[PDB]
């Protein structure tokens, strides 16, 4: 499977989303750190730390349980 | 953006004119930083009260003679992007049809 | 820096309680 970030597009067009849940919102690569189909998810930087964790105890529990 | 030596474009009325930055303002300090930097506001430089207590910026215009060096606050100076070029060319073409129906 | 503290700690409770 390939994966690709998206390119970059006029800021006229670029359609910034930011989600609710901050916990679990599966988005691509196209993250910002802090035709509607290039929006570009702020990340709230503390949700890479969490998703990064659960992630991690998860990829544990395939192997713990 | 806006940083010493950047690119600007900041209003002039009904259109923009663009230009390079040369001080930066500290309203807090009383204190512009030049580059050719800490220097109290100078004996011949000075900003209009409205930009005195502002984030104001020493600018040149391009296409304009080094004389025409102004003091412009972040009111009228815009962040230089797409959308800065996209609307400067918006109202020169603006600026156009005024001229065509003064004309025609 | 509480939250995650505290979420931890009762993850891993439930974690040694699930491996006994």
């Amino acid at each position: 499977k390939v994966w690709k970030k998206q390119r970059l597009i006029n800021k006229k067009n670029q359609l910034y989303y930011e989600p609710l849940q901050k916990i679990g919102y599966q988005n691509n690569g196209n993250i910002q750190i802090i035709n509607q189909d290039f929006k570009i998810t702020q990340i709230d930087e503390n949700s890479i730390k969490y998703d990064f964790f659960d992630k991690i105890y998860k990829s544990k529990m395939v192997q713990k349980r | 953006e806006f940083a010493l030596g950047g690119r600007c474009l900041a209003f002039h009325g009904p259109l923009m004119y663009e230009a390079k930055i040369l001080k930066i303002w500290d309203p807090s300090s009383k204190m512009y930083t030049s580059i050719p930097k800490p220097q109290k506001l100078g004996e011949d430089e000075s900003i209009p009260e409205e930009i005195i207590n502002g984030k104001c910026f020493f600018i040149h215009y391009q296409g304009w003679k080094s004389s025409w060096d102004e003091w412009v606050g972040y009111d009228r100076i815009r962040a230089y992007n797409e959308e800065n070029i996209a609307m400067k060319k918006r109202l020169a073409n603006e600026a156009k049809e005024a001229k065509k129906s003064l004309l025609e």
